[PDB]
Formats: structure tokens, sequence, C-alpha cells
């Protein structure tokens, strides 16, 4: 509402915001930038044997 | 006299459901005079956006 989302305005966001990254809920802003743990690329298995 | 003169922005009310429409144009305000100028009624409606 103010303008402060899109534009040259970019977000850097901790995992906690992300959480569920399967859904988005529609209110974050096109490119935001989040740090999330590594869970696409290594699965479960790898985590147990680890 | 040392003035400066940001935004003339020009709104619109007659367009179908323009709420949206004229709630981006109304962003791109950063001076802390603004000089407003409309009706009484469309006071209101600016004010409320402002709001």
């Amino acid at each position: 509402s103010v303008g402060l989302t899109g534009y040259g305005y970019t977000w850097i966001v901790p995992s906690l915001v992300a959480g569920d990254t399967d859904t988005v809920p529609a209110e974050f802003p096109t490119g935001l930038i989040s740090v999330s743990y590594d869970e696409w690329d290594y699965g479960l298995p790898a985590r147990v044997r680890d | 006299v040392g003035w400066e003169l940001e935004e003339v922005l020009l709104l619109d009310m007659s367009l179908d459901d323009g709420d949206s429409k004229i709630q981006n144009q109304l962003k791109k305000l950063q001076s802390p005079i603004i000089l407003l100028y409309c009706t009484k009624e469309e006071a209101t409606y600016i004010f409320e956006v402002a709001n």
C-alpha cells in the first residue's frame, strides 16, 4: 500500500518467514530473497545416515 | 525564491473500479507539502486512499 515492494526494492528474508516453500501466501513480493536450509538437494535418507 | 515542484499528479475517477489504478499514482509522492485541488466529495475519496 505504501510502495516499497516492487521497482528497485529487494527484500532479504530468513528461512522463518519463507517457512513452507511449497505454499506462497500471495502477499510476498516477487523477487523476494530468502536463505533456507538445503532440503531440495539432499533428502531425508541422507539426513538419517548423517 | 527557491521552490521545488515534484509531481503534478492528474487523478481520474470516471473509470469503473479504478480504485487500484488511482492507488499506484498516489503512492509516488515524497513531498512534505501537497497542494490538493479537488471537489468536496472527491477529496473524501482521495483522503481515504491516502488514509
